[PDB]
RNA sequence: AGAACUGGCGCUGCGGGAUGAACCGAACGCCGGGUUAAGGCGCCCGAUGCCGACGCUCAUCAGACCCCAGAAAAGGUGUU
RNA sequence: CGUCGCUUUUUGAUCCUUCGAUGUCGGCUCUUCCUAUCAUUGUGAAGCAGAAUUCGCCAAGCGUUGGAUUGUUCACCCACU
């Protein structure tokens, strides 16, 4: 079709400043830092305006499969300033059966090694990515909480453990055995 | 004399039939780093295509037979060759002609590189479309001197800074001395007539 | 509006071979005078002229 | 017909011929886009021949002249009603155009035919081509070009290659 | 058992939709398999509860 | 990033085809790749050329949307492009190209002369700012 | 396997179809200049090294030119 | 009940090639290839509780035996796996 441009912009906040030093983004807030390069994506970004901090990207030339990254870019964004303001706490919860699952940590928070999974002796050591925070819960049975910055940072090291507790050569609609997710939240609340 | 093109940012088929083609006029060319020769597609697919080329091995011994070249020297090396006649011999010393070198060796890192933009993946490629690299295919498939050839980029890059560095500290000289006009008889005739 | 007459005379020129030809074709062609190719004769047009260079 | 190069937009009327019983038949008048007179009137007979019982034997032509648009400056917006044939079966289609010229509209159909639809040019048939007004356009993609103050830039140009020296020392900047 | 924590399990295990010619495990409102061994098709059956 | 776009009035220059070397006035975009241009006072008249064929200058003209010959004649040196095209540093480039192609062989020969004079004269010169730039460094 | 009608091959080279009996051009004394047919013009390989026009399409088995040398029903929120 | 295909490991049909000759069944021995996968790796689905099974996916790396009858290919049986 090659339509004329669309459009999203994105409102940044007071506390969080975004600079650019191309489709490269940088992200400053308070709870740290953090960039993301979309050398990949062809399109221009404009941060406009003193006193205001509005983000327009806008991509004037186009088909269908390349109008529908102008929303991903922008969305990509709203996760680096919420991210950089209130971070991502991923809780999630153990469920067992008849062998309750031992979990602890290893490196300063960020192995987790994971034993009595199932009843099996071979331990499970999970070594994260760089930027997130192990921790189990408090007040509550059985829970684990990543925090960070990075929601692909906090949500990736999700999934590792998750894929981890993969029940084999079983069925899987019984024998429910896994550390999941079930909860997708901030490490700051509500701001 | 000889021309000497700088290989990385090019595709493999633009640019080798250019190469195929001033190499059969009697020139010499020597193609230096092509090593990040781009080839379109995206590597999977490549990567398939060329472990199919692998197993074209003749049944009844493979130690006669095609002879699978794995650094992308003699990759891109190969891909003139099928664009010429070498098996008569004016196809013979075309190849002659040809010297293609991966990385920048020292008789050819301090000569001043060309590009051929009829070649180049800013220009050909439509910017939304997937290509592959020549080098890690080539690192996929049994070239084992990728990080040996990477090693001496950097320490050939970095003497290069320092070269540059102190030339636009000597063009910066020459126009500040420039500046010390005293010559603007001589100044009258080259803008008058496109200095 | 004024319709003109229709031509009276025919410049014919012959475009393809000679060999791989049906026999009314190449008699006709025979009857023009048209053996070579690019050969290229003034004609009559005439009702008997006209349906020979439908055959042709 | 080959539509070979840009068209020609010709007025072809024509009457079959008086017959002892039919004095004066009424002389038709088509629209034949064609790109020479002479595939011009070799259309009418095509035409003509599906709706009345002419043929070129029993009939004449009594005009052929280019009609040709009054305003080639003004941009117009052009709607064309199509009659192609496909590989199964046929279809009627209405389809939108936006250029300068009628038979630069119409030359801009059977292009874009063989590019979406692989029409070849004898088997689709115009019926009837004429300007529209703005706002009673229905394809999105001429629409979009209805806005004052339109503005776009020019991204990622590449063009003039060996033009220049083939060999150049010049990584040519795509602005 | 514990019954809060039994349905979380099966948002993971139970609640998916099965293609019947790719066998994907796809998620509870496909409409389409992604695979491209079937050609994207839909034809899509509920994961058999126990 | 897009410093320049096109626009009803944007004045562009016309790089090859039969228009080769002029400005025009890019009245109305018509689909795509087809602009709608004019040139009044610099002598070519209205047609579409397409947008390959030109290149965009910085200089824009405030007239209506699709007008006549006259208004964009009146806009045209209301702004005075022609002086301001000449004093601009793009076609001064383009004057200075082809002026080194009308070079006959006396002037070549003229320029050789005062070429390899003046080099030698700043050659002599900047060995003399190389022999003052030790002589800071040597104490 | 067997008929009809026209041409061809067999008896017949040449250009094009990579290769070829019959296909497409085209028929031949020995040469120089000119031009073309069918076919083509990234490089083997003569000629697009045109600032060619407009669209369509991404394949983890792309596709690519009469005869002609590989495929169907059915299906696809893949794009148009 | 229909109906659309593929393969040349069956048999036909054909008679193009070989009648101044291409040594004609099977077995033994040995190599390599194909996948339309029996097992083995990693998986998806069951009317998958476990165990055993079954249906599908990437997949030919590797294995796929010892005997009684029989010229047998094939068949049938004993036994292990």
């Amino acid at each position: 079709m090659k339509t004329i441009l669309s459009n999203q912009t994105v409102d940044i906040p007071e506390n969080v400043d975004i600079t650019l030093k191309g489709r490269t983004v940088i992200v400053k807030g308070p709870r740290g830092t953090l960039r993301r390069d979309f050398n990949h994506i062809n399109v221009e970004l404009s941060l406009l305006g003193k006193k205001k901090k509005r983000l327009r990207v806008d991509k004037w030339w186009g088909n269908r499969k390349e109008l529908a990254t102008v929303r991903t870019i922008c969305s990509h964004v709203q996760n680096m300033i919420k991210g950089v303001t209130l971070g991502f706490r991923y809780k999630m919860r153990s469920v067992y059966a008849h062998f309750p699952i031992n979990v602890v940590i290893q490196e300063n928070g960020s192995l987790v090694e994971i034993r009595n999974f199932l009843g099996e002796k071979y331990i499970r050591r999970v070594r994260m990515r760089p930027g997130v925070a192990c921790s189990v819960s408090q007040a509550q049975k059985d829970e684990l909480i990543l925090e960070g910055n990075d929601i692909e940072l906090v949500s990736n090291s999700a999934a590792l453990i998750q894929q981890a507790t993969t029940v084999k050569n079983k069925d899987i609609r019984k024998f429910l055995d896994g550390i999941y997710v079930s909860e997708k939240g901030t490490v700051q609340q509500a701001d | 004399q000889v021309l000497v093109l700088d290989g990385r940012g090019h595709l493999l088929g633009r640019l080798a039939a250019i190469v195929a083609k001033q190499v059969l006029l009697g020139r010499k060319v020597v193609v230096v780093r092509c090593e990040g020769i781009n080839i379109s597609g995206n590597f999977y697919r490549n990567k398939l295509k060329y472990l199919a080329f692998l197993r074209k091995r003749m049944n009844t011994n493979p130690s006669r037979g095609p002879y699978h070249f794995r650094a992308p020297s003699r990759i891109f090396w190969r891909t003139v060759r099928g664009m010429l006649p070498h098996k008569t011999k004016r196809g013979q010393a075309a190849l002659d002609r040809l010297k293609v070198f991966d990385g920048i060796p020292p008789p050819y890192d301090k000569k001043k590189r060309m590009v051929v933009p009829a070649a180049l993946k800013v220009v050909r490629l439509k910017p939304t479309r997937k290509f592959a690299y020549l080098g890690r295919l080539a690192h996929e498939v049994g070239w084992k001197y990728q990080a040996v050839t990477a090693t001496l980029e950097e320490k050939r890059k970095e003497k290069a800074k320092i070269h540059y560095r102190k030339k636009k500290q000597l063009m910066r000289l020459r126009k500040q001395a420039e500046k010390n006009v005293e010559k603007k008889i001589d100044k009258y005739t080259e803008v008058l007539k496109t200095h | 509006f004024y319709v003109p007459a229709e031509p009276k005379l025919a410049f014919v020129i012959r475009i393809r071979g000679i060999n791989g030809v049906s026999p009314k074709v190449r008699k006709v062609l025979q009857l023009l005078r048209l053996r070579q190719i690019f050969n290229g004769t003034f004609v009559k047009l005439n009702k008997a002229s006209i349906n020979m260079l439908r055959i042709v | 017909m080959k539509a070979s190069g840009t068209l020609r937009e010709y007025k072809v009327v024509g009457r079959c011929l008086p017959t002892p019983k039919c004095h004066t038949p009424p002389l038709y008048r088509m629209r034949i886009f064609a790109p020479n007179h002479v595939v011009a009137k070799s259309r009418f007979w095509y035409f003509v021949s599906q709706l009345k019982k002419m043929k070129k034997s029993s009939g004449e032509i009594v005009y052929c002249g280019q009609v040709f648009e009054k305003s080639p400056l003004r941009v117009k917006n052009f709607g064309i009603w199509l009659r192609y044939d496909s590989r199964s079966g046929t279809h009627n289609m209405y389809r939108e155009y936006r250029d300068l010229t009628t038979a630069g509209a119409v030359t801009q159909c059977y292009r874009d035919m063989g590019a979406r639809h692989r029409a070849r040019a004898h088997s689709i048939q115009i019926m009837k081509v004429e300007e529209i007004a703005a706002s009673k356009c229905r394809r999105p993609a001429v629409k979009q070009f209805h806005d004052s103050k339109i503005k776009f830039p020019l991204p990622h140009r590449v063009l003039r290659r060996q033009h220049k020296p083939r060999f150049t020392t010049k990584r040519p900047n795509t602005f | 058992i514990e019954p809060s924590l039994r349905q979380l399990a099966q948002k993971y295990n139970c609640d998916k939709m099965i293609c019947r010619k790719c066998y994907a495990r796809l998620h509870p409102r496909a409409v389409n398999c992604r695979k491209k061994k079937c050609g994207h098709t839909n034809n899509l059956r509920p994961k058999k509860k126990v | 990033v897009f410093r320049r776009f096109v626009e009803v009035g944007r004045v562009a220059y016309v790089s090859f085809g039969p228009h080769a070397g002029k400005l025009v006035a890019i009245v109305d975009v018509i689909d795509q790749n087809r602009a709608l241009v004019d040139g009044p006072c610099t002598q070519v008249r209205r047609q579409a050329m397409p947008f390959k064929c030109m290149q965009l200058t910085d200089f824009i003209l405030k007239f209506p949307h699709s007008a006549h010959q006259k208004y964009v004649r009146q806009a045209w040196q209301k702004a005075d492009i022609n002086t301001k095209w000449a004093a601009t540093r793009w076609a001064k480039k383009i004057e200075a190209r082809e002026r080194k192609a009308k070079m006959t062989d006396f002037d070549r020969f003229k320029v050789m002369k005062a070429k390899k004079m003046r080099n030698r004269i700043i050659k002599n010169e900047v060995k003399k700012l190389q022999k003052a730039a030790l002589l800071k460094a040597s104490p």
